[PDB]
């Protein structure tokens, strides 16, 4: 239930799958981390509420909640939460993703794929988006969108 | 058998570690959620 970022792991041995943001008691993460089966909390069960498979976005026990949107100048902070290692941040520069639909921030940091759902934070400490939907541009240079959904 | 963990407080860290380009970059989106670049 408290707010903070999460390690979404799978179970013989136990392995790190993704990562997602709860808040508002809305888990937040990918869809392409938990396809949308049911997390285990605790004793609890997190029922899917809403995804999106081309957004790659999926919420539990509610609606997406996390609205914040990249300003287009300032840095951000990738809140990376690597598998076996303590959450941490990674301050950076967005570049853009230029769609039909309009330009997406987007992060140019390679994290291993554990960290997929890892929250893109602004100076304010609002989550903007979710790392680990992109594109690879030469040789494994991959770059994340700053992937947001709509409340 | 998927279950989730909480590693930390969504907060900013003042002086961080800093890195990471900047691209701009053509892309589209496809039904499936795939990124692709274009030209």
């Amino acid at each position: 239930t408290t707010d903070g970022v999460y390690r979404v792991m799978t179970r013989l041995g136990s392995t790190q799958v993704g990562v997602g943001v709860m808040q508002e008691g809305v888990f937040h993460t990918m869809w392409h981390v938990t396809k949308g089966a049911a997390l285990r909390s605790g004793e609890g069960r997190l029922d899917p509420y809403w995804g999106d498979v081309k957004q790659d976005l999926v919420s539990y026990c509610g609606p997406w909640k996390l609205d914040a949107a990249w300003d287009g100048l300032s840095e951000v902070q990738l809140l990376a939460v690597p598998p076996g290692e303590r959450a941490k941040n990674i301050q950076t520069l967005p570049g853009i993703f230029k769609t039909k639909d309009g330009d997406i921030g987007a992060v140019a940091l390679d994290y291993p794929a554990g960290t997929s759902g890892s929250p893109i934070l602004d100076k304010s400490g609002r989550v903007i988006g979710l790392y680990g939907n992109g594109v690879v541009i030469k040789n494994g240079s991959y770059v994340s969108a700053i992937t947001q959904g709509k409340r | 058998d998927m279950y989730i963990e909480r590693a930390g407080d969504i907060t900013w860290e003042k002086d961080a570690e800093v890195t990471g380009n900047s691209p701009r970059l053509d892309v589209a989106l496809d039904e499936s959620g795939d990124f692709s670049l274009v030209e």
